[PDB]
C-alpha cells in the first residue's frame, strides 16, 4: 500500500536485505508491485484498526528501497527490499525463509517471482555458528594440503548389501581417493539397513588407511525421517570415530541440519552437505529462489562440503553464476557484481568457508579443467556419470588420483593446463597403467576459450 | 441426466469411469451405474461405455491462452538503407477480431513477434531490417543483423532514447541531447538480434 | 610359482566369470584364503562363493550334455542363475540349465525351479503323465498346487505356468484337464485306517 | 537409457507411483524424458561395473508403465512412474522427496517438470503415525461437535510485546472464537520472546476459557532454529497445559517436523499445521511440486490442521482442484478424478484426516460459502485481510460465531445457503448488534 | 522459450477447393522469419506450438465449433483451424480436410482415398483483476 | 449368532485370515461352529445394547467365508476367518494372539479346535522389523558364506561351573565348529551364575577365534525373570562385544521377546531363538495351536536362528509339513500348498528371515541328508541326544565340520548326497582321524 516504497532511505548496516526479480501482471505498476513485496514479507498488508494511538509499529516496517528494471526482458525488475535486523530469531534460517519467502510468492497480482539474493548484514551474521569447521580447520584435521580432495561415488546407486557397500568402500578409497559418498537416498531401507552399512563402512576406513597411510572418510547419511533418529546415527558414526558425515539439508530441512551441524562443532565430525531437491526451486529463472541463496542458507546452519554441480558443460553465462555462489561459500569478504549474479557486497565477519563439491559426468580428462577452474579448495566426486573402470573401483581411483598429482604438480611448475591440460595426462598415463586405461575410455577435449 | 438423486449418482459414475481407456478398470462404475440409474436417458449413457467400431476421436483442441500474451503480425518495410516514403507508405494495420487476423491486397512483407507489453502498448508499430552499428556499440560483440520496431505514433522528444527520422529522403536511427527540427517519423521501442548431450543432472 | 597371473587377471577383468570362478578355485586350493584374493583383487569372498560354485555347475553343463546356446549364454552371465542350481546332481543340472535359459529366467526363478525338480526328484515311481524332464517336474509342481484351489480364476497363474513348462505331450494335457469347471468323478468318502 | 519405459507393466499395490507432467525440450521423443525421468528419481543414470555380471539388480528400477500427453497444452505429457516399496525408508518423507524429486527436475533435456501426485500404497502408509490425533478425536478432546471451529489473527502481524499480543488473544476467544493464531513469523524475536509469549497467552486462555464454558486454544509456534528449540518450546506448551501447538511445516522441514508430530502424540497436544513457502514450489504450472503432494505429505509426517488457503476468490477451475486435496487430507478413500487433479486413487488405510483451514480476506458475509464449499470439519481463520471490527476483537469474534451458529442451524434445518446465504446473516443481525455493525462495514455477495 | 509463427488464412468456412490450393507455400525468410509477400492475403501471427512448427506446411481456416463433434456443454462458437497439407496420409485417431465435390469439410471416416486428403488438422483453438489477497 | 458365517464375502489385501481346525460336537452344525469362532474371536458373543440403534460397528466383526470338510477326518472341518486390519495393534503379536486364540478355545459346543495358519497382510507385516538381522546379513558379519553353520551343545545340562561351561565351550569352538549353546534350562542358578558364565564363555571364544581365524559366538541365554533382568544381560554381553545371544521366547514370551529383537538390532547382536514348552501347544493334532504360526510369530516378534526341530527320525507326511514351515520362516514368497499344512499363501514384505535349527540326537552319519533336506541357510546342532565323542569336545567337533565340508564340496561337484551321501564320509575318515573314531562309533543310515 505504498507506504513500502520509499526510494529516498538509505538502508543500514544492520538490515537484511532482499533482492526479489518481480515479474507483475500485466497493467500492474512496478511502484504498486515492489511494495506489495515489501509488505506481505515483512510485516502484514497493514490491517488498519482503532488501535493507531498504540500502535505506531513503523519501526518493524520493511520496504523498497531501489526498483531497478531488468535489461533485456518483459516487463520485469529487481526490488530491493530491506528488512530490519529485528524481525528475524537469532540464528534461524527457518525464520528467515518463513518471514522473505512465506507468503508473497502466491500472490496473484504477479505473474512469477524469484529470489535472486540475501544481503545478510554481520550483526545478524554473528548469531550463526556457521560451519562446524573451515575449509583451513577441515585440511588441519586431515592432514591435506595443496591440492583438491577427491571423493568416490559408490554404483550401483541403490540395492546393495551393507557388506558389498563396505567392500565397494573399501577399494575406491584403498586405490588413492580421500573421500567415498554414500549415496543421498541411501538412509537405512530394506535391501540394506543403516546400522549394517556404518559398521562395514567403518571396517573398510580403518583398513584402507592404514594400509595407506593417509586419513580416510566416509560420508555417512545420516539423513532420517526424525531428529531422534538423525541424532542416533550421527551419534553411531561418532561411536565408531568416523570423520564425517553427510545430511540432505534441504528435504530434511533447515531445523534439522541446524541441529546436526551444531552436534557436528560439538562433536568434531565433518558435515558434507547434499542439496537434493535444488533444481525443484532453484531452476525457472521467472520463479523460485536461488542457490546462490541456497547456498548462502547452509553456510549459516552449518556444512562442511556443499555440492555446486559441475560447470563444465555450462556456458560462461552460467560458469559466472556457479562461480559467484562458489565464491559466496568460500571467501570471506564477495564484492558487488551484478554480471555474475550477485546482487549485494556480502562480509562473511570470519565465519568458516564451506568447501565447494564438484560432481557431474567427470572423469580423468576433466581433472586439468576442474583444478583451473575451482583451484584448491574443492572436493572433486567422481563416478557419477555413464562411466565405469573396467578393472574395478581401486584402479578407477588410482586414474583420477594420478590424475590429480599431475595437473597440480604441473601447475605449481608454471605450465598452462589450459592448453597443455591434456599432454599432462598424456604424460602420466606413460608410467600409471590405471590412467592408461582409463585416458582410454573416455576421449579427451582441448581448449573452446571464451568472450566478453 | 434429470436431477433425480440416482442420475446425479449415475452421471458421477459416468464422469469418471470415462477416464479409465481400458474396460477392466471401468467396472467398479459401471456397475455402480446401473444399480443407480433412474432415467433410461442416463442409463443409456452408463451402458455406452461397455464397448472397446471406433468412436469420434477427440479433437486437437488447444487453449485461447489469457494467462500468457498473445503474438502480434508486424509489417516490415525493408532493409535499411531506406527512404521516408517507403515508410510512410506502410498502412496502419487494422486486426481482425476475434482472432487477430490481418488482412492486406498490395505487396508487403510481415512478421510474428512474442506479445511484449511495450509491443501490444504500440499503437502503430513497423518493422526495418538493420545492422547493430546504426546505434552506439554497447558491448565487444561484432555488429550483426538487428530488427528493429518503431511506433509511427510516438513522435515526440526525449534524452533517454532512439528515433527513426527523415534525413533528407533517407531513413536514419539518431539520440538526441537537445529537442531537433529534423523529421522524426517515430520512436525506437525494440532491437533484437538473431536467436547438447545433456541428460546428465545438475547435481 | 606365478599364480599372479591368475590374480592379475582377475584385477584386471580379463576373461569371463566361469574363468574367475576356476582361477578363483585354483587360487583357493593353493593355500589362498578369501581376504587375500579380495586385497590383490576386487573379488569378495561371498562373489568368490557364487563364481566357484557356479563354475562347478557351469562344468557339470558341458559333462552332462547341455545345448551350445546354454553354454555359450552361460559363459559371460548368470553365475547367480547357476547358484541356485547348486542343489541338483551333476546329471539333473544339464537339463535344468537349458531350461532356466530358455525361459529368460532370473535367479529368483531359477531357485523355484531348482525346488521343483529337486521335489520332482525323489520320486520313486513317477507322477503318472509326467516325466523327469525338468519342465514336466515343473509342470507337476503346478498341477499339484493347481488342484486345491476349487474356482477356475485361482487358478489361472498356475495353468499359465503349466502350460509355459511342460515338455511331454503327457503332462500338457494333466495341465488342460484343469482348465473345465459336465461333473467330474467325486472324490469317494475315505477315511483312515487309524493307527493312531 | 529405455529399459526404465516398459508400457506392458502392471503396478502392484505396493509400489510408489508418482505423476510427474513432463515438458520435454523440442526434438525429444517422449519415450526417452519419462525413461529418464525413472532413471534418475529411482537408480541414477545406470553406471555399468564389472559387477553387473554376477548379479543384477534390476528389481529397485523404478519405471515409467504409462506416457498420456496432456490435452490443449503445449507438446505436454504425463509420465506416470512406479517404484517398489524397498526403495523407501519407513516412515520418512524427507526420503520419498530425497529420491523422487531429488535429481530428475535438473536436467537440460527437459524444459520443465512438475510432480503432480504420489500414490502412497497402504502398505507403505501404515509405517506412518500419521496425524497426532484425527479429525474425530480433536473433536472429543474439544467438545465441539456438529460445526466448522472458528479461529483468530492477531493483529499487527509483528511488533507487539508478549503482554499485548496475550491480551489481544484473550478478548479474541472471549467473544466465541474456538482458536487464535500465532503469526508464522513469530518464533522468538527481539521486540517479543518466545517464553513470554506463551505464559501470557496461557494466562488469556484460563481465563477466555473460565468465563465462557468453552476449551479455548491458541496455535503457540513452536517453530524455531534447531530440533532442541523446537522441542523446548513444545515442552513449556505442554507444562502450560496447552491444548494445541503450531509448526511451519515447509521452512523447518520435513525431519524436525515428523519428531514434533510423534511428539504431539506422545504428549497429546493438537498439531496446527502452516505451510509457509508452499507458492514458491507449487505455484507455477510447468514445474515444481502440486501442494496436493505436499498435503499427502503432512498427512503421512504429522498433521491435525493444515492450512488450505480459500476458494472464494478463485474460479470453478482451481475451486475444484483445492477441494480434490481438501478430500485427500480429511477422507479415508479418494477415488481417481483426473478433472478434480487427483492422478491415482488414494487409500489411506484408517489414518486420521486433516482438518482443511480456510484463510485469507474473509469476512462475516462469506461464512455461507464457506460453510457449503467445505462442511463442519473445516477451521475458518479471520482476520487476515485488510479488515478490522472498530469496537474490538471480541466484537468482531461475536459476530462471526452468531453468523457461523446462524449459517450451521439454517444448514441443518434445510435452508439453501448458496441462494438464501445471505439472508441466513440479515436475519441474524437483527438481534445480534456486534454482527449489525460487521454486516455493515463489509459488502454482501 | 518459444518463437511464434506467422501462418496464411484462407478465408471463412464455408470454402472451394482452389481457394485453399490457391495459397502458396510460405518461405520464411532468415534470419527473423520475415515473409514476403505479393497478392492479396489474410495472415496470423499464433504461438509456436510444436506441432505447429513441426508443420511443414500450415494453412488457417476460420469456421465454427459445431464442425467438429461436440465436446462439452459448451454452445457453438469461432473456431481457427490449422492444417498441415504436407500430411496426407490416412489414420483413424484424427481429422482431415477432404474433397467435397468442388469443395472441402471437415470429417472423421478411417477408410478413405476416394476423397483427397488435402490435409490434416492439428490444431482448433476458440477466441481469446482487483485481488492482491494471498494464498495462505 | 450366524450373521459371522458369509461364504460370499471376497477376503481384502489388508485383512488378518486364520484358519482353524473346528471339530465341532455332535449336533452341531457346521455353520453355526464357524460363525461362533469368528464372533468369539473378533467382536465376542454380540451384546445388542440401546447404542445398536443410532451407530452400527460392523466393520469390525471377523468372519467366516468358507468352510471346508477335512477329508480323511472325523466330523471336522476348516473355518477360514478374516478380520480387518484395523482390530490389530501395530507390531504387536501379543495383540494378534489375544485376538484370535484368545477366548475362542473355551466353548463347550465345541468339542477340539486347533489353530493352522495365520494369512498375515503385507500392510501388517510392514509395522514389524522382523529378524534384527537376516540370514543375509549374518552371514556378512559372520563372514560364513556357502555351507551350514554348525553348532555345539555342551554337557551335562546342568550343574556344571561357569569357568567349566566356557572351558567346554572353548574346545567345541577350538576344534571347528561355529557355535557353542546355553542349555535352554540355563538362566542364573545357585550352581551357576548369569555373570560369570557370561565372562567365561567370552573368554573361551576370544580365544578360541584367535587360534583358528574364524568369528566364534555363544548362543548366550538372556532368558530371565524380569524385562529388566533379560535387557541387564544383554547389556553385558554386548559390553563384551559378543556376536550372538539367545531366549527362549515362549516361556518368557512375546511381549519381552519383541523387546529384546529390537533391542538386538539396535546393538547389532544376533539373536537365536529356542521354542521351550512349543509342544504343550503344537503336539496335538485335534486341539492348539500349529508350529507353523508360533514360526511365523517368531519372524515378526524377531528372531534370527530358530529351533525347528529334525526330520531324520519322521516319516514322509511330517517332512514335508516341517519343510514347510522351515520355508515360510527363511522365503519371501511361499505358496499356499495344502499337501505340505500351509492354508494361505504368505508374502513377506522384504521382511528378513530365519535361519533354521536343526536338533536331536545327529551325530556325523547324518550329515548327508541334513545338507540335502534344508540346505546351506541353517544351523546343525550336535551334542543332543544319548552320543558322546571318547577323545573331547575338540576331536568332536573336528568330525562334523570335516564332515559337513565333504559333504558341501561333495554336493557342489554335483555328487548325490541322496546315494553317496554315506560314501562322501568313508572317504572322508580316511584322511581325518577324528572322523574315524566317530564313523567307527554310530551306525550308518
Amino acid at each position: 500500500r505504498l507506504t513500502y516504497y520509499t526510494p529516498d532511505y538509505t538502508p543500514k548496516d544492520t538490515d537484511i536485505l532482499a533482492a526479489f526479480r518481480v515479474t507483475p501482471q500485466p497493467g500492474v505498476p512496478f511502484e504498486e508491485a515492489a511494495a506489495a513485496v515489501a509488505a506481505e514479507s515483512s510485516t502484514g498488508t497493514w490491517t488498519t484498526v482503532w488501535t493507531d494511538l498504540l500502535t505506531d509499529l513503523d519501526r518493524y516496517k520493511g520496504r523498497c528501497y531501489d526498483i531497478e528494471p531488468v535489461p533485456g526482458e518483459d516487463n520485469q525488475f529487481i526490488a530491493y527490499i530491506a528488512y530490519p535486523l529485528d524481525l528475524f530469531e537469532e540464528g534461524s534460517i527457518t525464520n528467515v525463509l518463513t518471514s522473505i519467502v512465506g507468503n508473497v510468492f502466491g500472490f496473484k497480482a504477479l505473474r512469477a517471482l524469484r529470489l535472486e539474493d540475501i544481503r545478510f548484514p554481520v550483526a545478524y551474521i554473528k548469531t550463526f555458528q556457521g560451519p562446524p569447521h573451515g575449509i583451513q580447520v577441515e585440511r588441519d584435521k586431515l592432514n591435506k594440503y595443496g591440492r583438491p580432495l577427491l571423493g568416490c561415488t559408490i554404483k550401483p546407486k541403490l540395492g546393495l548389501s551393507a557388506k558389498n557397500y563396505g567392500r565397494a568402500v573399501y577399494e575406491c578409497l584403498r586405490g588413492g581417493l580421500d573421500f567415498t559418498k554414500d549415496d543421498e537416498n541411501i538412509n537405512s531401507a530394506p535391501f540394506q539397513r543403516w546400522r549394517d552399512r556404518f559398521l562395514f563402512v567403518a571396517d573398510a576406513i580403518t583398513k584402507a588407511q592404514a594400509e595407506t597411510g593417509e586419513i580416510k572418510g566416509h560420508y555417512l547419511n545420516v539423513t532420517a525421517p526424525t531428529c531422534e533418529e538423525m541424532l542416533k546415527r550421527a551419534e553411531y558414526a561418532k561411536e565408531l570415530k568416523q570423520p564425517i558425515i553427510m545430511h540432505d539439508y534441504l528435504t530434511a530441512g533447515f531445523t534439522a541440519n541446524t541441529t546436526l551441524a551444531r552436534w557436528c562443532r560439538d562433536n568434531g565430525v565433518l558435515l558434507h552437505i547434499h542439496r537434493a531437491m535444488h533444481a525443484v526451486i532453484d531452476r525457472q529463472k521467472n520463479h523460485g529462489i536461488h542457490f546462490r541463496v541456497l547456498a548462502k542458507a547452509l553456510r549459516l546452519s552449518g556444512g562442511d562440503h556443499i555440492h555446486t554441480g559441475t560447470v563444465v558443460g555450462k556456458l560462461e553465462g552460467e560458469r559466472g553464476i556457479t562461480m559467484g555462489f562458489v565464491d559466496l561459500l568460500r571467501e570471506n569478504y564477495v564484492e558487488q557484481d551484478k554480471s555474475r549474479g550477485i546482487y549485494f557486497t556480502q562480509d562473511w565477519a570470519s565465519l568458516p568457508g564451506v568447501m565447494a563439491v564438484a560432481s557431474g559426468g567427470i572423469h580423468v580428462w576433466h581433472m586439468p579443467a576442474l583444478v583451473e577452474i575451482f583451484g584448491d579448495d574443492s572436493v572433486l566426486q567422481f563416478g557419477g556419470g555413464t562411466l565405469g573402470h573396467p578393472w574395478g573401483n581401486a584402479p578407477g581411483a588410482t586414474a583420477n588420483r594420478v590424475a590429480l598429482e599431475a595437473c597440480v604438480q604441473a601447475r605449481n611448475e608454471g605450465r598452462n593446463l589450459a592448453r597443455e591440460g591434456n599432454d599432462v595426462i598424456r604424460e602420466a598415463a606413460k608410467w600409471s597403467p590405471e590412467l592408461a586405461v582409463a585416458c582410454e575410455l573416455w576421449k579427451e577435449i582441448k581448449f573452446e576459450f571464451e568472450a566478453m | 441426466f434429470s436431477n433425480h438423486p440416482g442420475d446425479a449418482v449415475a452421471y458421477q459414475a459416468w464422469k469418471l469411469a470415462r477416464q479409465y481407456s481400458d474396460l477392466q478398470e471401468r467396472s467398479r462404475l459401471i456397475a455402480r451405474g446401473l444399480r443407480f440409474a433412474h432415467s433410461e436417458t442416463a442409463r443409456k449413457q452408463i451402458e455406452q461405455l461397455l464397448v472397446d467400431q471406433r468412436p469420434a476421436p477427440i479433437p486437437p483442441f488447444f487453449r485461447f491462452d489469457t494467462e500468457d500474451e498473445l503474438p502480434r503480425i508486424v509489417p516490415v518495410v525493408g532493409q535499411l538503407p531506406l527512404k521516408a516514403e517507403e515508410l510512410k507508405a506502410v498502412p496502419l494495420v487494422e486486426e481482425i477480431e476475434p482472432f487477430r487476423l490481418v488482412k492486406f491486397s498490395g505487396e508487403q512483407a510481415w512478421v510474428a513477434l512474442p506479445g511484449w507489453q511495450v509491443l501490444l502498448a504500440a499503437e502503430d508499430p513497423v518493422t526495418i531490417l538493420a545492422t547493430s552499428d546504426r546505434f552506439p556499440k554497447q558491448n565487444q560483440t561484432e555488429p550483426g543483423p538487428v530488427l528493429v520496431v518503431v511506433d509511427r505514433s510516438q513522435r515526440e522528444w526525449n534524452d533517454f532514447s532512439y528515433f527513426v527520422v527523415d534525413h533528407d529522403g533517407e531513413l536514419d536511427f539518431q539520440w538526441f541531447e537537445t529537442k531537433p527540427e529534423f523529421p522524426i517519423l517515430g520512436k525506437v521501442i525494440i532491437l533484437v538480434r538473431p536467436r547438447k548431450d545433456s541428460w546428465q543432472i545438475d547435481e | 610359482e606365478l599364480a599372479q597371473e591368475l590374480l592379475r587377471k582377475l584385477r584386471q577383468k580379463q576373461g569371463n566369470w566361469v574363468e574367475w570362478g576356476q582361477a578363483i578355485a585354483s587360487l583357493q586350493k593353493s593355500g589362498y584364503n578369501p581376504q587375500d584374493i579380495f586385497e590383490a583383487t576386487g573379488f569378495e569372498p561371498v562373489q568368490q562363493n557364487q563364481v566357484i560354485v557356479g563354475s562347478q555347475v557351469y562344468n557339470s553343463l558341458e559333462k552332462s550334455g547341455a545345448s551350445a546356446a546354454t553354454l555359450a549364454h552361460y559363459a559371460t552371465r548368470g553365475s547367480d542363475v547357476l547358484y541356485e542350481l547348486r542343489l541338483l546332481t551333476h546329471e539333473e543340472r544339464a537339463a535344468a540349465g537349458d531350461l532356466t535359459f530358455t525361459h529368460k529366467v532370473d535367479a529368483d526363478e531359477a531357485r523355484e525351479i531348482a525346488k521343483a525338480i529337486k521335489d520332482f526328484s525323489r520320486f520313486r515311481i513317477l507322477p503318472e503323465g509326467f516325466s523327469n524332464h525338468p519342465g514336466d517336474a515343473v509342470a507337476y509342481q503346478a498341477w499339484k498346487l493347481a488342484r486345491q484351489y476349487s474356482d477356475l480364476q485361482e487358478r489361472s497363474r498356475l495353468i499359465a505356468r503349466g502350460l509355459r513348462f511342460a515338455h511331454s505331450e503327457t503332462a500338457r494335457k494333466q495341465i488342460e484337464q484343469l482348465l473345465v469347471d459336465q461333473r467330474p468323478a467325486p472324490i469317494p468318502p475315505f477315511f483312515r485306517f487309524d493307527t493312531e
